[PDB]
DNA sequence: ACTGTCTGGACTGGTCGGCGCTATGATC
DNA sequence: GATCATATTGTCCAGACAGT
């Protein structure tokens, strides 16, 4: 089957640990709704089995740092 | 400046900065694997499968007969 | 001490409240009797606020211009249903008990939406949602779960009435109007813990305060009533809106004491509800709106605040401000780019007020004892009390000896004061700056021209406007971030902003090219002209019949720093032969002998060692905008300062060398040999007959139709191809005999001013005239003009000219021409307002966002929108072409310092 | 440590206003100045006592 | 669940100056 | 001939909504 993550489009998508999601916001002194959110119905959280509340951590490419880190918390639709 | 059939420009950036559901004139980038990239015969094939032909456009003209009704 | 607005808590006004916080209750619709004195109890009652200056407030004891108003109230004699509340009442009325009162949801859903709304309260939508989802789930049901009395649905209909679908007793369906006072009591039963799932606020806004009972009548201040040259006064809208209301309210409070039929009583109840609702807003869709006796639609608080000259756009985000001017713009080339040109008048009547300190007090004693008429001098003077005193003949001497440390004086505009300049509209942020202030005698200001770019401004009548910072954090801030300097480079795409421009570039080309030579006078004068500091002239370069003689080249390079080393290719390259050899040479050795590249200089490719223009001529590419290599350099390796000094040496250089040089251009610059015009004419013949061979194919069916097009677009298209392809061979043959002596081919070749294309319409032909990217077709049947025969599908007929401005156009071609032009001119000024539009709209989504000390962006709530800016936290403005860091420049320019 | 052109703007500002209310220049100024110039040349002498708080 | 229909809204900034317009019918 | 109440109630895009 066409892998949702093999599009050029389509950066990496990793679903955080609970100690990297505690580190990540304990860096930005952010609370848990803060971050950027993403539906549950997105094809990349169906693809990685994602749940509501966790945070995706996307490794996007960057044009001009190369690679650059974003995370999006999951959300209900 | 304003105004195949692609319409860039600021109607360009004005539906893609209001989130437009349906762009006018909608341009669909199809690319071909190693077995039909090669070959126009096999892209051609590719595209008519692609391409959508329904019976209007193959008739050349809409004659209504009511002997048959 | 002072405070300050930390939050606003918004709602709804009670009735209490509303009596409360009223000064008086009005009940006489009449403003003023025939002697003018305000009537007692009429809508302009002292003790709602004074207008007039001789009256005085009953509430406040103030007199006029100082006197903040006071809110008054209407007691209604029946209730009537806000009209910006309706949609709300209607939806509450849809999910509450009639009888009951209560919520119609479960006790299990209830608390299921209780713990839901702590979830989702940061985001605005999903409370919008979880409300819409409430109400679509208690709208369907028709039986409360508390009490189990039945409902029927309730109609809404516009403005503000309300039809409740009773069955009757044999079960026909039949409409019942609830009155506002039957809705308001339906409204009072609904409890405070069922509040928060209607998305209102058991304290700030209870449902019931939606049905207005008391209507509170805005102070006169906010409303304020002027007397006309003719002694008549002209009352505002409001205030005739208000005697309506209070009118019907009067009749209808009459008629229900005088025990009026019940017919009357909702006649009476329309149109006081009438009156309220056009009120609060007249432009209600499904009402007529409420008219002046002339026929004039009056304008109520809804229209107060919304629309362009509305309280917010037209008051608050903007507003006319004191201490500003306005003028025609000259240039001036002999001012600095930091500096603008201020008008004596100008200066004489803006002041700035600077206080009296002991590094300053025998200046301000002089601006003092000068006074208003005397330039320097100044025109008011504060006492360290907090009082102005207005500075005349009389009393200057008076001030002048009691002047002492803690006065303000407010001094005229002198040289070196810090001002704003600002064109419009202001597209981008450098459309306003700070300049420093240059007094001369005329009535126009003036602007350095490297600065007009930026502000897009040309010299055809445009008007500025000037501002003078007030405060001292204010001056500061504009000195410190907002000077010219500081914005040489522009942010939107890490380019020169502030760069040379037409006379500059083509004075710059004069200069360098090669076989330019000066003699010791001319250097001497140019030198003295562009303010270079130089006390001894460099060697001579030749000698010619005994003169000394110095090169372009030699001159130019005294403005390069001493340690500034590169290489490019400009647009006077066309053979690129010439500059493989100095590129070849260059790479090979990294430090090439200077006479060694002088023997295989070109004006193409330009090299600068060690400060020292080896090769190459001056162009767009040296110092224009969006195109200068050298000014960027200069920018970024030594500063803004260095910058600065280098573009005002170099503008003045270039205009002395320009100047006295001789530019001009004439009627013979366009001319062509008589075999080009035959040339031009072969290619025209030849363009037709393809054309009329085209349509002949068409005609006998012989065209081969293109994929995705009819015969007709596929035509169409070929005879568009023809006719462009003719035309750049025209243009081509054109450019064949305009050599580089031409003064107009220099200007367009340089980047200066105009194009190619420009000098080849007036030479060669115009071409092609199309609107909305199609041949001209709009005329009459099966033509555009009459001259021409119906059905003519050929280029002639079609709107392609064949001569050229220097030939002469043809009527139907000057028609054809005509078109065009209006056609570009429409689609201009079409694309400016959808431009604004679009700015405005983007500006409006995006004002919040700013970055933060730890690199990351986030919105006023706290959501972090981008980790880092730009997703490596460099800025655009220092961005080398886009880029984080450019390397191999960096590379090559360390290499160079260290081994040279 | 360096200073940004927000930071270096208050900076100025702040001085200026002090200035202009009393606050005795610390350094020697040319006769004639304005509170403005005289914020700026101390900043370039590098005595100005006003410090940046930044977060952490 | 789609699909055509009804309704609401906003219509680039600034500047220049001019030219009107802001009662009426019926007693006493 | 002077005064007095009263004086009427423009295309296009996006969201919500009956109909099949
Ligand atoms: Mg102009
Ligand atoms: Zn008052
Ligand atoms: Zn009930």
């Amino acid at each position: 089957e066409f892998n949702i993550f093999d599009h050029v489009l389509v950066p990496e998508h990793r679903i955080l640990s609970e100690e990297e999601k505690e580190e990540l916001l304990k860096k930005y002194r952010i609370r848990i709704s803060q971050l950027p959110q993403i539906k549950a119905s997105d094809p990349a959280v169906v693809a990685l089995g994602a749940k509501p509340g966790d945070v995706i951590e996307i490794k996007r490419k960057s044009p001009t740092a190369g690679y650059y880190y974003y995370y999006r918390l999951v959300v209900e639709d | 400046t304003l105004n195949i059939n692609v319409t860039l420009g600021l109607p360009r950036i004005i539906e893609i900065v209001d989130a437009r559901k349906n762009p006018s004139t909608p341009i669909m980038t199809v690319y071909l694997d190693e077995e039909h990239r090669y070959d126009r015969d096999k892209a051609l094939e590719v595209a008519r499968r692609i391409e959508g032909t329904t019976l209007e456009n193959l008739a050349r003209e809409e004659t209504i007969d009511i002997l048959n009704m | 001490m002072k405070k300050v607005i930390g939050s606003i808590e918004f709602g709804i006004l009670s009735p209490q409240e509303i009596r409360k916080m009223s000064a008086a209750e009005i009940t006489v619709p009449d403003t003023y009797d025939d002697d003018g004195y305000p009537i007692e109890g009429g809508l302009m009652d002292k003790r709602l606020g004074v207008i007039d200056p001789g009256l005085r407030c009953e509430t406040c004891g103030a007199r006029a211009g100082e006197c903040p108003g006071h809110f008054g109230h209407i007691e209604l004699a029946r209730p009537v249903i806000h009209v910006g509340f309706a949609k709300t009442i209607h939806r509450v009325l849809e999910s509450t008990c009639r009888e009951c009162g209560r919520i119609k949801l479960t006790d299990e859903e209830i608390e299921e939406y209780m713990q839901k709304f702590e979830v989702m309260g940061d985001r605005k939508g999903a409370v919008d949602k979880l409300i819409k989802e409430i109400h679509k789930k208690a709208k369907e049901r028709m039986v409360c779960p508390h009490c189990g009395a039945p409902q029927f649905p309730i109609k809404f209909e516009r403005p503000t009435i309300y039809w409740e679908l009773r069955k009757d007793e044999e079960g026909n369906e039949y409409k019942h109007r609830m009155m506002p006072s039957e809705v308001r009591d339906r409204l009072e039963k609904i409890p405070d813990k069922d509040l928060p799932l209607l998305g209102l606020h058991p304290e700030k806004s209870r449902p019931e305060w939606m049905v207005l009972t008391v209507l509170p009548v805005p102070p006169v201040t906010m409303r304020p009533s002027i007397t006309l040259e003719s002694g008549i006064r002209a009352e505002d809208d409001l205030t005739h809106k208000l005697v309506d209301i209070i009118r019907i309210n009067n009749r209808l409070k009459s008629n229900i004491e005088a025990g009026a039929p019940q017919l009357i009583i909702e006649d009476l109840w329309d149109l006081l509800q009438y009156h309220v609702t056009t009120y609060i807003n007249n432009e209600t869709s499904g009402v007529p709106p409420a008219k002046h006796k002339s026929g004039r639609p009056l304008k109520t608080l809804a229209q107060r605040l919304k629309g362009k000259e509305g309280r917010f756009r037209g008051n608050l985000s903007g507003k006319r401000v004191n201490f500003s001017a306005r003028t025609v713009i000259s240039p001036d080339p002999m001012i600095s780019i930091n500096e603008v040109g201020v008008p004596l008048a100008v200066a004489m009547e803006l002041t700035v007020p600077e206080k009296v300190t002991e590094f300053n007090y025998e200046k301000l004693k002089q601006r003092v004892l000068n006074g208003p008429e005397k330039y320097p001098g100044a025109n008011y003077v504060i006492d360290p009390e907090g009082r102005r005193i207005r500075l005349m003949e009389s009393n200057r001497e008076l001030i002048a000896e009691k002047l002492d440390i803690g006065w303000t004086v407010e001094r005229h505009l002198e040289d070196g004061d810090v001002v704003l300049f600002n064109r419009q509209p202001s597209l981008h942020r450098m459309s306003i700056m700070a300049h420093r202030v240059r007094v001369m005698p005329y009535r126009t200001f003036r602007l350095n021209l490297p600065v007009c770019p930026p502000y897009n401004a040309d010299f055809d009548g445009d008007e500025m406007n000037l501002h003078v910072p007030q405060t001292e954090e204010a001056q500061a801030e504009a000195k410190i971030l907002m000077e010219v300097q500081n914005h040489i480079i522009s942010p939107r795409y890490g380019g020169p902003l502030i760069a040379g421009i037409q006379d500059h570039i083509s004075g710059g080309y004069l200069l360098t090219r090669e076989g330019a030579y000066f003699t010791r006078y001319e250097v001497e004068q140019m030198l003295m002209f562009a303010g270079m500091d130089v006390n001894e002239l460099p060697e001579p370069d030749k000698y010619e019949n005994g003169e000394p003689l110095w090169s372009g080249k030699t001159i130019f390079s005294l403005l390069l720093p001493d340690d500034l080393t590169i290489w490019y290719r400009n647009k006077l390259c066309d053979e690129p032969e010439r500059c493989e050899a100095l590129e070849k040479l260059i790479e090979e050795k990294l430090i090439p002998d200077p006479e060694e590249v002088r023997k295989l200089a070109y004006d193409g490719f330009v090299y600068i060692q060690n400060g020292k223009l080896l090769s190459g001529a001056v162009d767009k590419k040296a110092y224009g905008r969006e195109d200068g290599k050298l000014l960027d350099i200069i920018v970024r390796e030594y500063g803004v300062e260095r910058a600065r000094q280098f573009l005002d040496q170099v503008t003045k250089l270039t205009i002395w060398v320009i100047t006295h040089k001789g530019f001009t251009t004439a009627i013979d610059d366009e001319d062509l040999p008589q075999e080009a015009i035959d040339r031009i004419h072969e290619i025209i013949r030849e363009a037709e007959e393809k054309v009329q061979r085209l349509i002949e194919a068409y005609k006998r069916g012989e065209l081969e139709p293109l994929p995705g097009k009819t015969l007709e677009e596929t035509l169409e298209s070929k005879i568009m191809a023809v006719l462009a392809e003719a035309r750049d061979n025209a243009g081509k043959v054109a450019e064949r005999y305009l050599g580089m002596n031409n003064h107009a081919v220099i200007m367009a070749k340089t980047g200066a001013r105009g194009k190619i294309l420009n000098i080849t319409q007036m030479a060669a032909m115009l071409g092609q005239q199309s609107i909305r990217g199609k041949r001209l077709y709009r005329g009459y049947r099966g033509r555009v003009l009459t001259h021409f025969k119906p059905g003519d599908l050929g280029a002639r007929a079609r709107g392609f000219v064949t001569n050229s401005y220097k030939s002469g156009l043809t009527p139907q071609e000057y028609f054809f021409h005509a078109m065009g032009g209006r056609e570009g001119l429409v689609d201009t000024a079409v694309r400016t307002a959808q431009s604004g539009y679009m700015q405005r709209r983007l500006i409006n989504a995006l004002q919040d966002l700013k970055v933060d000390y730890d690199g990351t962006v986030r919105d006023p709530t706290g959501i972090i929108v981008q980790f880092k800016y730009g997703e490596d936290g460099v800025d655009p403005m220092k961005s080398w072409q886009g880029k984080t860091v450019d390397v191999d420049r960096v590379i090559v320019r360390t290499l160079l310092k260290m081994r040279g | 440590f360096r200073y940004t052109r927000f930071e270096k703007a208050r900076i100025i500002g702040a001085r200026a206003l002090q200035i202009a209310m009393g606050a005795p220049v610390l350094i020697d100024v040319p006769e004639g100045i304005t509170p403005l110039q005289a914020a700026l040349l101390e900043f370039e002498k590098g005595v100005i006592p006003i410090t940046v708080i930044r977060p952490s």
